[PDB]
């Protein structure tokens, strides 16, 4: 037997930037974003779902300075939370 | 003690791993038994181009997430400077690879330069465009082209811009 | 004296269906996706935050059926949780 | 009781209340004094087409989330039957609205047929298309363009097809 299942579920994107902006990297530094996310996945992996520490990661760059951007969570078909369980 | 596998990644307990499970109801992702599942996290990071100018610190981008999906437990492929074609190539071979059928769940880095239609490959220039498009990542992962991973959270991250502008406006206070 | 902000933040878009596919309509019913946040705004808005809320709608259309539809929040800026706190 | 302004909206108690500021540290969205306090919200439902067929049952819908938007605390401006000229027109006066200056956040509600491409206009054929892109909603709606709603949720509601594909695929059990 066949059943029907949707297209397109369960995935989550995160941008380093809103529509139209440009997103920041330091030669020696690194990408911001991405620095940040990493930051904030190994504090938050063990406490919090994916979409919670995305939103954290944005509020991280709430306030601007001369290199400002402003992540974006982008096409959310997460049906459920997704924790990490690091440890596990 | 970052000596472990899961580096410098905090570590969550049994009491918080049952809290979690216990709080909210059946509305998280299930996770596969640690001593048979096969997750696998792909990144492919665009730093030497044709035309456009040299991505210098990718190398740092490219240790820490590799670095972090491997602390979370995933294997990682890491594929350098590639055109869009082979980009598309490298997803097409990602979304056939036999371990997600024993995963639970994805990630997929995508670290290059950027404009408001996606993704710049190794060879674009505006004369010539060389674009993956953000859709394109979605449809090679989707239900229909990646079965496997029916069910299983796929996470996306990109590092790239998505225009030209500062993202800013002036207010006084 | 002046100060930089973002020029997009806080948003949250919702839509009925994932991109190239169709969202459903009743004749006498109405939207399917329109009454099932209707319904989980009522029941949830006193617990949840909308990103919460939202995810709750998505699971309800998680078993496909011949009409079948994949809601997806899309452009997310928000840095901090919405709370309607209905009542106040 | 549903006699009440809040309707069949589940209310949230004081001692909820409380408990949700307390949980969670500095990161919800502040909310006005319920005494002061002007919120608004939009809807724009598409009901009665040009060319396109037409869209029976948009009663129940624009009924059902005016009275929602209402019993949580909007003030609802109900527009019908717009060109996507008309609906930029109509966001961009929106936008402008004193009200926002004294609101904490904002919801704006689209109801029509769609494309791909965005939402349907009342005069849409595919030989002329009459097209409102998502994107421009944001564009009228965020900082530079609607100053008065800088730092506050703005919440957008899409009932629309995006496509013409059913979003299904089979699986065999
Ligand atoms: C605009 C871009 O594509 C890049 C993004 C990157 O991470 O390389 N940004 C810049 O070149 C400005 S530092
Ligand atoms: C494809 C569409 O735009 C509409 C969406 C609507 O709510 O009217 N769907 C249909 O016409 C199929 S019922």
């Amino acid at each position: 037997a066949i059943k029907k299942a949707h297209i397109e579920k369960d995935f989550i994107a995160f941008c380093s930037s809103t529509p139209d902006n440009v997103s920041w990297r330091h030669p020696t530094m690194g990408s911001v974003f991405i620095g940040r996310l990493i930051e904030h996945m190994q504090e938050y992996a063990c406490s919090c779902d994916v979409e919670e520490i995305f939103r954290k990661v944005r509020f991280s760059f709430e306030q601007p300075d001369g290199r400002a951007q402003m992540p974006t969570t982008e096409r959310v078909t997460l049906t459920r939370c997704f924790y990490l369980f690091p440890g596990h | 003690t970052s000596s472990g596998s899961e580096g410098n990644v905090k570590l969550c307990s049994l009491e918080e791993a049952q809290r979690i499970w216990k709080q909210k109801s059946a509305e998280i992702y299930p996770i596969m038994d640690k001593s048979s599942r096969t997750r696998l996290a792909l990144i492919i990071c665009n730093e030497e181009f044709d035309s456009i100018p040299r991505r210098t610190g990718a190398e740092v981008d490219i240790t820490g997430m590799t670095m972090l999906l491997q602390n979370l437990g995933y294997s990682v492929d890491v594929k350098k400077n590639l055109t869009a074609s082979d980009m598309t190539t490298e997803l097409e071979a990602f979304a056939h690879r036999p371990e997600h059928k024993t995963s639970d769940s994805t990630f997929l880095v995508f670290m290059s330069h950027g404009i408001r239609e996606g993704i710049c490959g190794k060879k674009h220039s505006e004369q010539v465009p060389d674009i993956l498009q953000l859709n394109a990542i979605f449809n090679m992962l989707n239900t229909k082209n990646c079965p496997s991973l029916k069910d299983k959270p796929k996470v996306i991250i990109i590092q790239a811009c998505r225009g030209d502008s500062p993202g800013v406006v002036w207010f006084k206070d």
